[PDB]
């Protein structure tokens, strides 16, 4: 178990720390989240009371490093930073504690929800998506454009999700240009899958952090990402079989863990009834279709 | 962006542009068999690839040897058809390449776009006009160099025949359409029309009878009349 200290709470905030979340008052006495689960990556994520645009928040993994919470209020938003001296640190974390102004990371043990949004997620990869090397954390923001959306400005606050459009050299060999088109098995399984991924499990990792961002902070490149990453498989006739059944576990969680009042903006309708009931795919995301229809048919 | 009534004119300027009709690529029968199922059977198509400025037509034969053992052979015959336009675009030197193609129907834009990748900068067009270039196959001598085709065959000529020597592109383009527009709505008569009097006589480097100006003025005022009454005909109005 691990712990993420808050110096202090100056302005009020909705604090998120991957699914759950608090509403902390301003200068309230708050200082972390404690009883944070080893072994997976995670997201603390932050919405200030009075600008309710603007969500933004840190990933990071807590094997590579102490990281802790502190308002700046020249930039007026929560930091992420990292001590490096471990005694220090510790001592700061024991503190609180025992003054108990921590919250506990209020998982029920059932609960494979985290696990399963984020079971390819590497925070190794993450970091090439959002470069800024001299920090082992990721920030990410609602206002972040992605690499494609600068190209159809400023490089160093780019989302680098790995590039993929449809009408393009790379995606149609000449003269399978019918062929390559209408299956996309090519571009998928040469092209991206052994080219650039080197394995599904890095592909649907950047496909799940994809939809973690359109999530927790409604960034509209990252919908579009995880969509054209859902629409490369289905739209694809040979696909391996382990794909398909852990896509369909995939997508299964990802619309589970949608709030039901945002289904509008960050659900694509095109490409979902492609995938679901036009697609070579259709017959193959049994759990991601049934709960499509009893959760969201009007989309349909 | 489409093209309409308000960007027409567009049409007639420098830029070199083409105008691709698919609709009569792949042309079947319809026919009982034996056994009483329904069969199809194909018979020659074409390509209508028409620079509305120039008149310069690129009637690309299709063949039925095209279609043997293919399936979703009305899907194929959008590919295929992409697939020629790029090759005539190919094969063009680089200043007579067109800087925009313009698709009489939007499903050819997928196709067209996939094969001309390698053009980035030919923008493919859609157009929310209702043009006729259907009735193409009216035209005797077009109908009749695609039936005798036995092999995929490119065949070019100049629609406008010399009207370009007394008129504009914009008259011409505008005298086209209406013929074939009349040539759609009732072949027949459209027919009887530009062929009743023997004593007008088709070049034989020519689709259209040498009319004079003023017999060019009487044809488009028998068009006009003919299109209209064939609309309160089918609406009753």
């Amino acid at each position: 178990m691990n712990t993420v200290p808050f110096t202090s709470a100056p302005i009020e905030v909705t604090i998120g720390i991957d699914q759950y979340s608090f509403n902390v008052k301003e200068n309230q006495p708050f200082h972390g989240i404690k009883d944070i689960p080893i072994g997976h990556v995670h997201v603390i994520h932050f919405q200030h009371a009075d600008n309710s645009s603007m969500r933004y928040g840190y990933w990071f993994d807590c094997r590579m490093g102490n990281f802790y919470i502190q308002y700046d209020p020249k930039d007026g938003l929560y930091k992420m930073m990292e001590e490096r001296d471990g005694a220090k640190f510790e001592n700061i974390v024991h503190n609180f504690k025992e003054r108990q102004m921590m919250v506990s990371y209020p998982k029920i043990d059932e609960d494979d929800t985290w696990y399963n949004l984020t079971e390819f997620v590497q925070m190794d990869k993450i970091r090439k998506i959002v470069r800024k090397d001299e920090n082992q954390f990721s920030y990410v923001d609602s206002s972040m454009t992605t690499v494609q959306e600068n190209e159809l400005s400023d490089p160093a606050h780019s989302l680098n999700y790995t590039v993929i459009n449809f009408k393009s050299r790379e995606a149609i060999r000449p003269g399978h240009e019918m062929e390559d088109f209408l299956d996309k098995s090519y571009y998928l399984n040469t092209v991206m899958l052994q080219g650039i991924f080197k394995n599904s499990s890095n592909y649907f990792g950047e496909l799940q952090f994809a939809f973690l961002n359109a999530m927790f902070f409604g960034n509209y490149g990252s919908s579009l990402q995880w969509h054209a990453m859902i629409e490369l498989i289905c739209s694809s006739a040979t696909v391996p079989k382990h794909m398909l059944d852990k896509l369909d576990e995939i997508l299964y969680y990802q619309i589970k863990t949608l709030p039901e009042q945002y289904s509008d903006i960050l659900l694509n309708e095109r490409v979902w009834n492609i995938c679901l009931y036009s697609s070579f795919q259709k017959n193959s995301l049994h759990n991601t279709e049934k709960i499509m229809e009893n959760k969201y048919p009007e989309l349909l | 962006g489409a093209m309409n009534s308000s960007n027409y004119a567009e049409l007639f300027n420098n830029d070199i542009k083409l105008f691709v009709d698919d609709t009569n690529v792949y042309r079947v029968t319809v026919h009982k068999t034996f056994e009483g199922n329904v069969a199809t059977k194909a018979i020659n198509g074409c390509i209508f690839t028409l620079n509305p400025k120039t008149g310069h037509l690129f009637l690309k034969i299709i063949h039925t040897s095209v279609w043997a053992g293919q399936k979703r052979l009305s899907q194929l015959a959008k590919w295929k058809t992409a697939e020629e336009v790029s090759a005539l675009v190919r094969s063009l030197p680089k200043e007579e390449q067109p800087k925009q193609i313009i698709v009489t129907r939007k499903a050819m834009l997928d196709p067209l776009e996939v094969h001309m990748l390698d053009f980035p900068n030919i923008a493919i067009r859609p157009t929310e006009l209702r043009l006729p270039f259907s009735a193409a196959m009216s035209i005797d001598k077009l109908s009749d160099v695609v039936m005798k085709a036995t092999e995929p065959q490119m065949v070019l000529f100049n629609i406008y025949d010399d009207w370009l020597d007394r008129i504009s592109s914009y008259t011409a383009f505008s005298r086209l359409t209406l013929l074939l527009r009349a040539l759609k709505t009732n072949e027949e008569s459209a027919k009887m029309i530009l062929l009743s009097d023997p004593t007008i006589t088709i070049k034989s480097y020519h689709l259209w009878p040498s009319f004079t100006d003023e017999q060019w003025i009487t044809i488009e005022s028998q068009m006009r009349d003919l299109i209209l009454t064939e609309y309160g005909r089918k609406y009753n109005v």
